[PDB]
């Protein structure tokens, strides 16, 4: 290394977002392109590890930092963003998209707070009410809009609406019906509304879009549980746990309390099950 | 000795619990309150009372709420009862699956966050889905790694109370304490049991009407109230009463025998029902059997069981979507 | 026997005091409960609590409150002590005149309307604006042409109850039961009476201080709740008592010393004034002097007398405006 | 008001008896202590007792036991309700039932000197043996034209008392507030009702036993105290608790249900029996069946029947003889 | 939980006393009774009323009295409130010289062996001549070598208990909790603090002659019983309530302030005196000034301590004479 020594404690100074070691992807000649390629033909693990080492030669890579928090929440691991995320707002606070994804990672943890000034600062470029007033806004100015008519679910799901969310992911889910993220949502509100089977068909189609998004596979794992059949849970969160992570000699593993997460469930699953 | 916290206590169920528990809590003994509104309001004008030897502390909170608040984490330390009362009220809304998903998503939170530093501490529920929300907490508590069967309760009180005032009017020569009942706390759940009393009993046609009374009483006061609250007062003076009785088993000056809803422990199945119990100096001592039964009784206590085996399944689950 | 009936028992101040009232009443006694809005919601909430002989009757007016309401008069047969506590909350301010004019006003409307049925009950006015309004029932009384000046008692204890509060805490390990208070019930219009109680007082400037404190204790506890809402626990604490010291005197089971406002006739020159008393079985018996004091607590006396002289002369000021 | 007097309130049961009677009646009520020598000197230890609003009446009745004492016709021109407790002591050194013929004569003419100018008076009998003296009394009063079966019972509570205390120590920590004693008063005409109660019974020869111990009860003291006296520290409680109970239901704050020795009146084959019954304003109101009987307890409540029917008609033919 | 033992508690004023404690002792006690003479009989006398939660021992008397009794140790294992009322009737067969000698010998052996096995606990003694048997204890705790200051109280109430009930009778509504009384227990060493309670004092004459009944009230009891005994009831109250304060001070539940015979370090140049004192959980906490005192009352209090002089000097003077 000679050089390359440390500079993980460098960047950490400010930065808390911890690197974690076993990241040799960083010296090949330059990650950024098979990076950014493994997400189109593989899976969405190591390209997080590849998106955090070019990230850490400087801060300065906007893209970088909008899409390692974006990275890090697929495979469930929502407890590395947010301060990424912030941080890539604090380059610029004009930026679309790290605005609209930092409202995802605020009701994972059920924070709301910063959720709703994100939501607000996303659409300008009692807190509820004032943020639900400007919200409207184009109520129906750019209909065809699809961030737009989705953020009005996200919305909902933070006050506990899942009556009228699932109703406009509906409308947003045939606007474009590609990406996996928006056929997610639609499963979510479902799910969370005593109204599980009316989802997993979706659940499984999503995956044709790109077979990895643990967090679909795991909303499925909580449906079929909380859905009879006790087992198959077990057998679904046991191979969430292995492609969550450690296909590269245990990533690295260092601290992992987020995952714990996962782990949790396991036991719940188990423990009905008298075992 | 002895510390209570009363969690909530700024509602209809909140400060006149708390304004019960002042002027009847022994020498000697303090008492806190939190809230995420109105806690200062409470606490200064509970300091006015001319009673000698409690004192009372208060914290307050951000009125957006934040996992794990840094103000319970230090007004918890030292705490010997907990009273979990918070909570969005009995309000009619919608049905009930979205309330019970409401208060399981802040009962994880109020547990997680007291039994971090203060482990060995009695708990009351007196929230609502008290047969979906026990369990709840009894998973909370076994996440954590600390769980003990013996100091997790459900004030299930006040369907005694209302049980032990019917029969003494229609049958008014006589007075009585108590009248065991037996089931769960919901609609078609709760059973009387008006066979172990002293003195003779009305006719079949009457005592039938008793019981479909006791059972539907909570929706005669909201139809009384219209749709602009729910009953509270006479609900904060039986969580008052069963805190006294865990106070006084606690310190050691008495062992009353209470009914309340907790664990069966491998005894009558259907893990989680209303069964009497004795008290003591380190929570739950005895769990007696329920006793003689009528054969007019097996069958509704059957059909409880049943409902008690699904909501017992309902409430053990509560997850979530994440997203 | 007994039927106290309570006048207002919908508002903060009220709910409190009828579940206080009833879990002390003696055997065979009957309560009372009326209000614009939420009387049947708290009599059907209220009745779901096991005391044998404590019967449970309610009364609702019309929305647009008629003076003289028939629904009221219905409840004033065969009543023996009547508590007011209607009112109008507090406002964020709004100035003292209109809320003093309209708890005049209502105060006016209901003692009528009560003492135009049952002559020979007690009134035991708790409603804020003390020094005024009870000039205000006097005065209405005599209108009618049934006063006794024997029955009419504005209950002033809270000043005790703080008092002896802060005793307490600024003298630990020293309790004293009660603090005699004089003078009125307003801002300075009060003076306590440190020199007649048994003990080694502890200083003059924290005696001062105490003094202040005891004096400005009431703006304390609304600058607490930010703006919004008043003193309810503490001041529902304060009627209970009175209340009950009032029915174990009439029925014969005590015969209690107490201090409250009443019509002191002849003695000291103010018409109206709190001095110490005695109940007996026919109301006060019993006016006992004030006492020695000294001369730094004789100022404050001659100041409290030119402010309660100026309250109860605008008092009756105003009151002859209907006439 | 009341005027309880205590006849013979100077032996080993009077003294102790007054003191536990006196610290709690309530406010304005009034003693009578009447005896033929000591009745000053307890009037004495009873006049300097800071207790306000008992007022304490003495007389005293000359020595050679007149008939007809007329101290005793002055002290009883109000009383309300008689306790007869003047008897004799066995003298421990003779034995046998020579005890009959001494203590009827004074039963006879105490009750029919208190009886001949107050007719309305409960008349509780305490002295031995009561289901002997019992029908003597009822004879007494039968004779004078002047009868009530309502206000003529006979102190059975001590049976309960032990029968209470003795199965709470076989199924410690579980507590039980009484136990139902059935039957008599003497020996084997007692009969407890081991199976009415809640809670797990022991088996069957601890429950036979525990059975037997009761009956053999009076007798153990004695040998305790070898020879020289009966046991009166427990006698006394049980009285002053009977009196208690007598007085609260006749001012009227409380309607209890109580086990007394007292006619049937056509309920049981027996003319006289210790049957459940409820207290009130006038006495006796209801007189409550038994209930269900276990088959092991019917042999032993079918030899009291027929032990106590001899005991009657032994004490009934004795006022033939006199009179 | 706690742990009373009361030493001698078989002659006239032990037994009422062991019956009024064995009512209000705090749930988990272990009441214990010795005598040399009656201690069986009066032990199984006891233990029949149910009162669940106290358990009773006793030991066994001996011999014609042995110093250092076997018996008496073994009941002397770890106990915190011991009661000494063993001794002898004072006024009958009068010799108030020789009577002494009688009494203090006794005690000079109840402490020497009560004491050794039990050093830190309460002595509250009940003996007539408090005034001269207080030094004794002390003068024998001294050679031991344990004399903690505040744990040694010689009760005094009784002198208290007069002179309310007196006071009470003649301002008649009026009524005082309690009185002050200071000085000692003797004839003439015995002053009420009469200007020291709040209300319209009578006239001198009366209160002169109110003051010198105080004093003399202790042989109107002898003259009523024709000396054939004392007074045993009334002192049977004032210590039975005394011990409970000491036990509500020492279990944690109570601060209360009481007048005792107490050491006074310090203050008055008189050894002992009769001064307030507030106990506390080690004994005694702190020692209030006696406070304002009419001109009348010093000439009183003058000769009081005069003559306590002389009644201290001769105490410490039986106890170095020893043989």
């Amino acid at each position: 290394y000679a050089e390359a020594q440390e500079q993980l404690q460098r960047v950490q100074n400010e930065t808390n977002y911890p690197f974690e070691p076993n990241n040799p992807y960083m010296y090949h000649d330059k990650p950024m392109e098979e990076g950014i390629a493994m997400l189109q033909l593989a899976n969405m693990a190591e390209a997080a590890l590849a998106f955090e080492a070019v990230c850490q030669k400087e801060p300065e890579n906007v893209e970088a930092w909008r899409r390692l928090g974006t990275t890090q929440a697929e495979n469930e691991k929502d407890c590395l963003a947010i301060i990424a995320l912030n941080h890539a707002r604090m380059l610029d606070p004009k930026d679309i998209a790290v605005h609209a994804a930092l409202a995802v990672s605020h009701t994972n943890e059920h924070n709301v707070g910063a959720a709703l000034q994100s939501l607000r600062s996303w659409l300008l470029s009692s807190e509820y009410r004032d943020c639900c007033t400007l919200l409207y806004a184009a109520v129906e100015m750019n209909p065809n809009d699809p961030q737009l008519h989705a953020s009005l679910g996200v919305l909902h799901n933070l006050s506990h609406r899942f009556d009228e969310a699932a109703k406009n992911f509906r409308r947003a889910v045939e606007l474009r019906p590609d990406d996996a993220h928006m056929w997610n949502k639609l499963g979510a509100t479902l799910a969370n509304g005593n109204r599980p089977q009316e989802a997993l068909e979706a659940y499984n189609r999503a995956l044709d879009i790109n077979p990895g998004y643990v967090r679909v596979m795991y909303n499925m794992a909580v449906s079929y549980s909380n859905m009879a059949q006790y087992p198959l849970a077990a057998k679904h969160i046991t191979r969430a746990i292995a492609l969550q992570a450690g296909g590269t000699n245990p990533q690295g593993e260092g601290s992992r309390i987020a995952t714990r997460g996962l782990w949790d469930l396991l036991r719940m699953t188990l423990n009905l099950m008298d075992r | 000795m002895v510390n209570v916290a009363v969690i909530g206590a700024a509602g209809g169920i909140g400060q006149s619990l708390s304004l019960l528990l002042l002027r009847e809590l022994p020498f000697g003994s303090t008492l806190s309150l939190y809230d995420v509104v109105g806690a200062p309001g409470v606490a200064a004008d509970l300091s006015h009372i001319d009673r000698a030897g409690i004192t009372v502390k208060h914290a307050a909170g951000k009125l957006p709420p934040v996992p794990r608040d840094p103000a319970l984490t230090e007004l918890a330390e030292g705490v010997d009862v907990f009273v979990i009362v918070a909570g969005v009220p009995r309000k009619p809304g919608m049905t009930r699956d979205d309330l019970f998903n409401v208060n399981a998503g802040i009962v994880m939170d109020l547990v997680l966050t007291c039994a971090s530093v203060s482990p060995n501490a009695c708990f009351c529920i007196v929230t609502n889905p008290v047969n979906s929300t026990t369990p709840i907490a009894a998973q909370t508590l076994r996440k954590i790694g600390v769980y003990n069967k013996n100091k997790l309760l459900g004030v299930s009180l006040l369907d005694g109370l209302r049980a032990t005032r019917f029969i003494n009017n229609a049958r008014h020569p006589l007075v009585v304490p108590y009248v065991p009942v037996v089931g769960g706390h919901s609609d078609v759940t709760i059973v009387p049991l008006y066979s172990q009393i002293p003195g003779p009993l009305p006719d079949e046609s009457t005592l039938k009407e008793i019981r479909k009374r006791v059972q539907v009483a909570g929706t005669e006061v909201v139809k009384a109230k219209a749709g602009r609250g729910s009953a509270t007062l006479s609900m904060a003076e039986a969580g008052a009463r069963f805190t006294m009785h865990v106070v006084k088993a606690l310190m050691g000056l008495d062992t009353p025998m209470v009914y309340a809803y907790v664990d069966t422990d491998g005894e009558h199945e259907c893990p989680f029902l209303a069964m009497p119990v004795v008290l003591g100096k380190n929570g739950i001592e005895r769990r007696l059997p329920i006793g003689p039964i009528t054969t007019v009784e097996k069958e509704m206590l059957e059909e409880a069981v049943g409902v008690v085996k699904k909501n017992i399944a309902k409430g053990e689950t509560f997850a979530r979507s994440k997203l």
